[PDB]
């Protein structure tokens, strides 16, 4: 996000590391995984892993 | 003699200058 600004920082600072509201860390990265550029297949494979 | 303040989540390192941003409005008021 800082070198290849695409979407607000606002987010990650409402949503800080430091104030336990990671409940679901699979959401945290998705959310993370979601900014990436990558082909959706690949992401319908990323979602095919079990482990 | 006053109550303890709602940390909520925020670590005051010893000589290290910090910040607090508790939600509630009661401690406002105090």
């Amino acid at each position: 996000i800082a070198l290849n600004p695409l979407y607000r920082e606002s987010v990650l600072q409402m949503m800080q590391a430091g104030q336990r509201v990671v409940d679901n860390p699979i959401y945290l990265s998705d959310m993370g995984a979601a900014l990436t550029g990558a082909e959706s297949h690949e992401l319908q494979d990323v979602l095919e892993e079990t482990n | 003699h006053l109550p303890l303040i709602a940390i909520t989540r925020n670590p005051v390192f010893p000589r290290f200058i910090k910040i607090i941003e508790v939600k509630n409005k009661k401690l406002v008021e105090l």
